DNA sequence: CTCACGTATGCTATAATGTGCTGACGCGG
DNA sequence: TCCGCGTCAGACTCGTTTATAGCATACGTGAG
């Protein structure tokens, strides 16, 4: 009853045949001049390996049967680079290249928000020197006290420990029925501006037109695109100082307004 | 928008591309630094929209002017954030990946297909094996096996002409060289030549699953996923928490899986990688897409962070949890809140006590409302500034908005309609909810510490759908039964029957007054008691034929106390109703009369003043309780040591050998529980009256003014059984189990337990109160069964016309009437010109309301049988008639077209059991049942009838029953039917059949404990395969030694005996067979499990000896625990173990073969010459004996009668019968009532498909099931044109298969089983046109039933044209 | 009351109107019910009038 | 449950036949749970964990 | 009425239907301004419709026949 | 118009090449 | 042996463990 994929895979590779000395340096040149079989054997010959590698740096993130299929992207590399003519044995040199393509994947996959390596290999030099610190220090590193250590901005250590935070799911206990829209205003706030936007159409057509046509075209109200203080001027033709005038009478315009009807406007006083 | 229906069927790949806006190449959520989305990420702007409105990404195009206007740089349409909560996308699977929904979900549809197991199929897709597509060399078929090392062998000899290959690929192949149609016809040939029994099922399956493939246009290949949907990301947030930390749906872990892996699927593909890896990628791709539709299915779910598994796409959907029940089938809502509710004793029935600011919140937007229209509030937002502030004058606003405005109060759990009611708010100062006495029956409410929701009805309508329908004053009745739930008690109670009852002399013994008021002034003047005895003049106010009062005014001889009730009784009502001592049970009986006479307001009326006055009076009084309350009996201690000496005794004769464990548990629990009953009599004598008060002059007796005695008498509140636990003794307690203790409680709480005793009682105690917690939710699923069966069933039709109903018989077992026919026929619509007895003239028509005085009518001239108009003989399609139904219950006359009915009905089904269940529990310790079930002794005077009996004539003189079904009827004079009484088999008669016996007489006795086996024919006992240790046991006593036998039954049996029957037989002395009279049959008797033997072998035997005691150790307790598992069993309609046979047909039978002992009866009907022959078993035994002209459904064996086997035999009418019996037998004996017609309701619910024969002008053929309705309507048009006339069965479906046979999908979806529910609906292509409620409620759509009904009504009018 | 967020906004200003109209619409959780089922494959339209 | 032995048996349960079953159950503290049990045709089984 | 509908459903019949009736005049009152025929004695629009349908002013039939009037009168303003 | 800054793909040669939690609910179809 | 069910609201609190090398050229956009 051998239905787990990692059985089945596992169960393959025991299948294939393991190579000697001179087997891997006959395959080799062959596989570099362009061998078909040769880059196959070399590959089928060498998962043993990967799969010791992809058992080695489990429970850290990615999942055996993941790190096994990234670990082999490493031997393929590894097929394709290797030098028969150097007496140095394969194994040692695959070795390398499993080991970096499993742990580049590690820091790129793992994490929900992509964290970029720069960060992470700086991340690892903090984290190592806390350890360091842990062992003599019987309680646990600060911020500052690793930043001593390194020789580096506190400022610089705190962000990056911050990169370290790792994300809560909302559907784990749930979360999501608790944490509203914060972007969705209540019906009572968009009913406000409602009022307001139906107000502002009233109060433009209560004071001057000149004042109104101003304000309407450069705000954008009955307008489209909210002209500044020289396209406004352009258009009427008024000048600069023309605009501060209109501005000014527009302010007491609206003064008298809040005098009649500021019961509104002095409640913005808290 | 407004549509019409809604449909579902399988996606094409191509189909998801339509709806996708990108393929999201990359598992990039959002970069780090600038929180907003990558690339071609999960979260891309480009595909699913805009992060803020009307901006594009790289932010060049901003504000509402720009409006579609998709920015060239960075690729990022500017419309609304909106958009992305819609936009969908997809991925590109580099190998072709199974949906786990149609495999895996049983019984699956690729399986069923492609006609081939499971395990062929995934060993091809987890790539173990590969699978034949087609070799035009027969030399490998299709769909054949091969492994690695199979492949191998026919690569090199045939190869290139066979196609064989591995995975999902393989599938699809196979699916998409199928042909449909050529199946099609291969299937109907094979069932043509050689249809085996159960196999032309399974090919009907598979041709019905073809066709319906075919005419959804959905397309096999379709099943393997090419293309993957992608979720919109609002529906899968990454939000930030406050904290800076981000938070994010599970969906995403998924999807970045199977985005990882595909793409490195992709890698390895360019890479010409090995096969053995390409083929580990395809496994785990198909693993993550699996994972992401449904994890958890396809074996071990991926467990995320914690270690709990991921939340996949099904499971938002799937569970109870998922967005059905949730948030669809229910929502969260505005304008609601909650406090603690206390009581309002000021209150009218129509009011609520509402918290000062609890209301202000809840009427927000009317205060903004009036303030501007008053010109105070300049705009809202100085309008919430001025609420926020609290000003003086905002209260006074708030106070005239909610005049006259109603508000929704609901408690936890609303098990039934009235757990919503409205009433007009009351601003009161504090936080807390007042609520009205009288309505906390409905609400089940007690105050100490519950709380209520409080909602708003916005619209005009809601108010009044809040005033009208749902008002507190409207809804007094039950609609569960007719009875008013508006019933005073506890104080109220206590005050008027302090009140109302009498006392000797007292102050002013036989004084004269004018009226109640010279009463009242004489009480409060202090110069009279509330109990003197004296002669007031009332004037009562009687109704006459019209509608005019006639005023009578009489002396009456009652006390003070009930001439000032008068004063509260409305005119109408006679003063006999106030005269005698008022009890809870009385003041129920005058609320309905006066509701009946009179009408609802003055009902209302009167039901306040009597809450008032009950509350007045019972405080005047004074009523308390002291411990010298609790009378202990004089004699209990002699009752005791009697009891206590009688039981040691029989547990010494125990060593002795008279005894098993069964009989004397029985034994000694009827000692203790006629000692209990004993002692409790002892103490209400002693308490009841035992009141000596000197009555001017000399002594008398009269009932005790003892405070618990008045609040038991009254039904105030503690019961008989409770104060019998106070001062007398405290009983027989019962195991979690249910089985007793077998030591009582000898002592009572005034007494005090000790440490043993109180340990004891604990048992009892948890077990109910882990009852309650744990029993509740069975209740509640039967609830919500009941719900979902019985949703659609609306009245549709005023009256369809129909003679047919279903005849109703007084239910009379246990000699007292346990519910009389007028009570089960009261408000009901009558049919079949049912007259009086002398048939010579009408007494009552084909079409009325059989309103109080029809039925006092019925009671002069004592009808016994009358054919009503019910539901389930209802003509009417796609709902029920006002007429067949009846009353509506809970308003008192004819009910209203467009009422949801059959919700009420589950609702008033599914109520009281939830509440039996808390409430019988947590309130009692210990269980006081009575099993003292031996003789019969009847009440009145009378000449016994049997019906249905046959009974041998023992040695004693004695008629000894050997009949299963036995019943003795008491009959007058007259000739009617009065008492009933099941006698049992083993009885022994005193009398035989039409002599007469006195009142008091006892007819029968019988052992209760014990159902001997009782012989019919005399001679000597034979033993028949009775080996011992294979099939007995044997057990000796000492001296002479009397050995014992005792049948083990297969349970214990070794497997050497297990064919052998052990039975004895009756031979003569010669040794030859005894025959039963008259028969063929030897005598023999099949002895079941444990069937204790004492005689051995050769003895003698009389005929009506007792041969063998099976024991019957009866460990059940009197409660619901035990009864809605009988009730759930009926409703869901399930054949017991061992069903009892039928005849089918009519007609003359003999036997004819038999295998070794069983029987193959053959039955050969008269007209009919086909015969029907039936294989039974051996040691199963007939009722019936050889040639008798049987009928339909005669009952040929012992045990109970499946309903399938009634309804296909009898019919309708006899199953609903069955049905509506068997489980009211159960709330009867907790003592709950409940309308007969709410039962019909879910049985109509049950018999709603038909399966049919033959065809017609349609598409029937063999056997396919469709509803009743539909076909009946087939049928009349096709009997007016002609075609091939179609006969129809009617099928049983027991509640959950007839809620999932509703031709709805959504009530089927919303319902259970929603993943099984959507493939098989997706693969038919199936429509779904929402006539249902829960459909509509789920849109959010108008009911298409109460206020609903007429607009749902003018929009079906709207498909007829425009 | 719910979901309707077109319908809660409209009848919230209604009722500051006076108007005490409903004007109902679309649940929100429905449209997501259609996204959660197109999301497996399953194509689930409403058909028009 | 103490480590140790327990000696129990589905009373009925399985097998309509209503047979008891008997079964050894040894828990240690730590380890794979050793089970032994009866078959209904009285065969001698065991699970190892 | 103020404490019980039971008087206005005598008069219509279906309470459903009551409640219909009730809001359509309501509404009247509500929106078009539309004068109570009964004193308002400071009644909401709720109460005010259901003692018109009690004392049998207001009704379906009765409401769709002033609708046609007034509807046909604004026709005739029209043309 | 040019460099700096942020991000990514690259290569390293002793040999090493086969895995690895929690169990127990109960009734029905 | 498998998979389907197992009342309905309400209150509060907590919580988001781990490992990885270091350095040079290449790929690509943004700022002055
Ligand atoms: N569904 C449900 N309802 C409950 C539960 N506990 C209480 N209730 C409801 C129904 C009964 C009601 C009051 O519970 P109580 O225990 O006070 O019982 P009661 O019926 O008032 O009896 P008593 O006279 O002993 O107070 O509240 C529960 O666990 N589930
Ligand atoms: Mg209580
Ligand atoms: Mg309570
Ligand atoms: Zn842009």
């Amino acid at each position: 009853r051998v239905l787990d994929a990692t059985q089945l895979y596992l169960g393959e590779i025991g299948y294939s045949p393991l190579l000697t000395a001179e087997e891997e340096v006959y395959f080799a040149r062959r596989a570099l001049r362009g061998d078909v079989a040769s880059r196959r054997r070399m590959i089928e010959s060498n998962l043993r390996l990967v799969v010791k590698i992809a058992r080695r740096y489990g429970n850290r993130g990615l999942a055996l049967l993941d790190l096994i299929e990234e670990g082999n992207l490493g031997l393929i590399r590894a097929v394709e680079k290797f030098d028969p003519e150097r007496g140095f044995r394969f194994s040692t040199y695959a070795t390398w290249w499993i080991r970096q393509t499993i742990e580049r994947a590690i820091m790129n996959q793992t994490r929900t928000i992509r964290l970029p390596i720069h960060i992470v290999k700086e991340l690892n030099v903090y984290l190592r020197t806390a350890r360091e610190l842990s062992h003599k220090l019987d309680h646990e590193p600060s911020a500052e006290e690793i930043a001593e250590q390194l020789d580096k901005p506190v400022d610089d250590v705190s962000r990056m420990l911050r990169l370290n935070e790792r994300i809560t799911s909302v559907d784990t206990p749930a979360l999501l029925d608790i944490l509203a829209d914060e972007k969705e205003n209540g019906p009572e706030d968009t009913t406000q501006d409602d009022d307001m936007k139906q107000s502002i159409v009233k109060w433009l057509f209560e004071l001057n037109a000149k004042q109104r046509e101003v304000l309407a075209r450069r705000f954008g109200l009955l307008g489209y695109e909210a002209a500044t203080l020289e396209d406004v001027g352009r258009e009427i033709g008024l000048t600069r100082e023309r605009v501060r005038q209109i501005q000014v009478e527009g302010l007491r315009r609206l003064r008298e307004i809040l005098q009649t009807q500021g019961l509104n406007i002095e409640a913005l006083f808290l | 928008e407004e549509f019409d229906a809604i449909k579902i069927a399988l996606a094409s790949p191509d189909m998801i591309r339509s709806w996708s806006f990108g393929e999201v190449k990359k598992p990039e959520t959002i970069n780090y630094r600038t929180f907003k989305p990558e690339r071609d990420g999960l979260f891309c702007a480009r595909i699913f929209g805009p992060v803020k409105d009307y901006e594009c990404l790289c932010g060049k195009y901003k504000r509402l002017k720009h409006r579609g206007v998709i920015c060239e740089k960075c690729g990022v349409e500017v419309t609304q954030t909106k958009v992305r909560r819609e936009r969908m996308g997809h991925i590109e699977l580099a190998s072709p990946t199974a949906h786990i929904w149609f495999l895996k979900s049983l019984p699956s549809r690729i399986g069923l297909l492609l006609d081939m197991p499971l395990r062929d199929i995934e060993r091809v897709l987890y790539f173990e094996s590969y699978v034949v597509i087609e070799g035009g060399m027969t030399n490998l078929e299709r769909q054949q096996i091969l492994t690695e090392e199979q492949y191998l062998d026919a690569l090199e000899e045939f190869g290139d002409e066979f196609d064989a290959k591995m995975g999902a690929e393989a599938i699809q192949a196979l699916l998409k060289s199928m042909d449909l149609e050529q199946e099609c016809e291969q299937l109907r040939e094979e069932l043509n030549e050689t249809n085996s029994e159960t196999k032309r099922k399974k090919l009907t399956k598979r041709i019905k699953l073809l066709e319906a493939f075919v005419q959804s246009g959905n397309k096999p290949e379709w099943m393997i996923l090419t293309v993957l949907p992608v979720l919109p990301p609002d529906l899968r947030p990454l939000v930030p928490l406050d904290g800076g930390r981000f938070a994010t749906s599970d969906l995403n872990d998924l999807y970045r899986r199977v985005i990882n892996r595909n793409n490195r699927l992709k890698r390895l593909l360019d890479l010409a990688a090995p096969d053995i890896i390409v083929r580990n990628e395809k496994r785990m791709l198909q693993e993550a897409v699996d994972a992401l539709l449904d994890n958890g299915r396809r074996g071990r779910a991926i467990t995320g962070s914690n270690k709990r598994p991921l939340k996949s796409l099904a499971d938002m959907i799937k569970g109870k949890q998922g967005r059905f029940r949730q948030n669809l089938l229910g929502k969260r809502v505005d304008y609601s809140g909650r406090s603690v509710i206390t009581v309002g004793p000021y209150l009218r029935l129509h009011q609520c006590g509402l918290p000062k600011k609890m209301a202000l919140e809840l009427f927000k937007p009317f205060i903004y409302g009036k303030l501007e229209l008053r010109g105070l509030a300049t705009t809202i937002k100085a309008a919430k500034k001025m609420v926020e502030r609290e000003e003086a004058v905002v209260w006074d606003i708030l106070d005239e908005v909610i005049r006259e405005h109603p508000v929704l109060l609901n408690r936890a759990p609303t098990l039934h309609r009235l757990g919503i009611q409205a009433f007009e708010p009351v601003l009161i100062e504090g936080k807390a909810i007042q609520l009205h006495p009288l309505v906390c029956a409905a609400y089940n409410a007690d105050f100490d510490g519950d709380q209520m929701a409080v909602h708003v009805p916005l619209t005009l309508e809601a108010q009044l759908e809040a005033r009208a329908l749902m008002m507190s004053t409207n809804n007094i009745l039950s609609p569960a039964n007719g009875e008013p739930i508006i019933v005073p008690s506890q104080d109220v109670v206590l005050g008027l029957y302090y009140m109302t009852r009498d006392c000797v002399n007292a102050k002013g013994e036989g004084m004269v007054l004018t009226g109640p008021k010279e009463a009242e002034r004489l009480y409060r003047s202090g110069l009279a008691s509330l109990h003197a005895r004296v002669k007031v003049r009332i004037t009562e106010y009687e109704k006459d034929a019209n509608g005019e009062l006639v005023a009578k005014t009489s002396l009456k001889d009652t006390t003070v106390g009930r001439a000032i009730l008068w004063m509260i009784v409305p005119k109408g009502l006679p003063y006999s109703i106030v005269n005698q001592a008022l009890g809870k049970k009385a003041i129920s009986k005058m609320l309905n009369t006066c509701y009946r006479i009179l009408g609802l307001k003055p009902t209302v009326i009167f039901a306040d003043q009597i809450m008032y006055t009950g509350f007045a009076y019972a405080a005047r009084s004074g009523a308390s309780v002291g411990i010298d309350d609790m009378v202990i009996p004089e004699k209990k201690h002699e009752i005791i040591s009697e009891a206590e000496a009688e039981v040691a005794e029989i547990q010494e004769q125990f060593q002795s050998g008279l005894v098993t464990a069964g009989e004397r548990y029985n034994k000694v629990i009827d000692i203790w529980a006629a000692a209990n009953d004993r002692v409790s009599k002892a103490m209400m004598d002693n308490l009841q009256t035992e009141t000596v008060i000197n009555r001017d002059g000399q002594e008398e007796k009269q009932v005790s003014f003892n405070s618990i005695y008045m609040m038991a008498d009254s039904g105030a509140r503690g019961s008989a059984a409770q104060i019998r636990q106070l001062a007398g003794m405290r009983g027989l307690m019962a195991k979690p189990d249910g089985s007793i203790i077998e030591t009582p409680i000898t002592a009572n709480f005034r007494e005090g337990l000790n440490v043993l005793q109180y340990f004891i009682s604990t048992h009892g105690a948890r077990k109910g109160l882990a009852d309650t917690a744990l029993k509740t939710a069975n209740s509640g699923y039967l609830t919500r069964r009941l719900v979902d069966v019985a949703q659609d069933l609306v009245v549709t039709e005023d009256d369809c016309g129909t003679h047919e109903g279903i005849m109703m018989t007084p239910v009379i077992e246990g000699g007292d009437v346990k519910e009389p026919l007028r009570d089960r026929v009261l408000g009901r619509v009558t049919a079949e010109d049912v007259l009086k007895p002398g048939t010579a003239d009408i007494l009552v028509p084909r079409n009325t309301l059989l309103h109080e005085q029809w039925c006092d009518l019925l009671e002069e001239n004592s009808v016994d049988a009358v054919k009503v108009r019910s539901v389930v003989s209802c003509d009417t399609d796609f709902g029920v008639c006002a007429h067949c139904y009846g009353r509506d219950l809970a308003r008192g006359h004819i009910i209203n077209k467009g009422e949801a009915i059959g919700v009420i009905a589950a609702q008033s089904i599914g109520e009281p059991g939830t509440q039996l269940t808390m409430r019988t529990f947590h309130i009692g310790g210990a269980a006081s049942r009575a099993a003292a079930e031996s003789s019969i002794q009847v009440k009145n005077k009378g000449s016994i009838k049997l019906s249905n009996v046959k009974s041998v004539v023992n040695s004693s003189g004695k008629l000894v029953i050997t009949s299963r079904n036995t019943e003795l009827k008491l009959i007058d004079e007259f000739g009617r039917t009065k008492e009933s009484y099941k006698v049992p088999y083993g009885a022994v008669l005193a009398k035989g059949d039409g002599e007469q016996v006195a009142g008091g007489e006892t007819v029968a006795n019988w052992d209760p404990h014990t159902m001997p086996v009782i012989t019919e024919v005399s001679g000597f006992v034979r033993f028949t395969d009775m080996i011992d240790g294979q099939t007995i046991t044997r057990q000796t006593d000492e001296l002479t030694g009397l050995s014992s036998l005792v049948v083990l039954d297969s349970a214990e049996r070794t497997a050497g005996g297990k064919d052998l029957r052990p039975a004895l037989k009756i031979v003569d002395a010669q040794g030859n067979d005894v025959l039963i009279p008259g028969t063929d049959m030897p005598a023999q008797y099949f002895l079941p499990g444990k069937a204790i033997v004492q005689l051995e072998d050769g003895v003698q035997i009389s005929s009506g000896d007792t041969l063998a005691r099976i024991p019957q150790e009866s460990g059940g307790t009197k409660d619901i625990t035990g009864g809605l598992p009988r009730v759930a069993d009926l409703f869901e309609a399930r054949r017991p173990k061992e069903p009892a046979i039928l005849a089918e047909i009519s007609g003359i039978v003999s036997f004819g073969k038999e295998t070794k002992g069983k029987r193959r009866l053959v039955i050969t009907p008269v007209d009919g010459s086909d015969p029907y022959e039936e294989m039974i078993p051996k040691w199963r035994q007939l009722n019936v004996f050889e040639g008798e002209r049987v009928e339909r459904g005669d009952v040929i064996s012992d045990g109970p009668e499946a309903p399938h086997d009634i309804l296909r035999l009898r019919g309708v009418h006899a199953v609903t019968r069955y049905i509506v019996n068997e489980v009211q037998d159960v709330y009867r004996l907790q003592g709950v009532k409940i309308n007969d017609k709410h039962i019909e309701v879910i049985v109509r619910q049950m018999l709603r498909k038909a399966t049919i024969v033959n065809a017609g002008s349609s598409d029937f053929l063999e056997g396919e099931q469709v509803e009743y309705s539909r076909v009946k309507i087939a049928n009349r048009e096709l009997e007016a044109n002609g075609k091939v006339g179609a006969t129809y069965s009617r099928d049983l479906l027991g509640i959950t298969k007839a809620s999932l046979a509703t031709e709805s999908f959504i009530s089927a979806a919303s319902f259970q089983e929603t993943t099984r529910v959507l493939t098989e609906a997706a693969v038919a292509g199936k429509r779904d046109e929402l006539r249902g409620l829960k459909e509509n409620v789920i849109v959010g759509r108008l009911i298409p039933a109460g206020t609903g009904y007429a607009y749902h009504q003018d929009r079906m009018r709207r498909r007829a044209a425009g | 009351k719910s979901d309707d967020v077109n319908g809660r906004t409209k009848m919230y200003k209604n009722i500051v109107d006076g108007n005490h109209q409903m004007e109902p619409g679309m649940p929100e959780s429905f449209n997501v019910l259609l996204k959660e089922i197109r999301s497996l494959g399953i194509n689930i339209e409403l058909e028009d009038e | 449950r103490s480590p140790g032995v327990f000696f129990d048996s589905d009373k009925g349960k399985t097998h309509s036949s209503g047979k008891v079953l008997y079964n050894a159950r040894i828990i240690p503290y730590r380890g794979s749970w050793l089970d032994f049990e009866f078959d209904p045709k009285d065969n001698l089984f065991v699970r190892i964990d | 009425a103020r404490v019980t509908v039971q008087d206005a459903v005598e008069k219509i019949g279906n309470r459903f239907d009551l409640v219909l009736v009730a809001a359509r005049r309501a509404r009247q009152m509500q929106v078009g301004g539309k004068d109570p025929l009964v004193p308002e004695e400071n009644d909401k629009t709720t109460v005010i419709a259901l003692r018109e349908i009690e004392e049998g002013l207001i009704n379906n039939q009765i409401l769709d026949v002033r609708e046609r009037q007034e509807q046909q009168e604004q026709e005739a303003a029209e043309l």
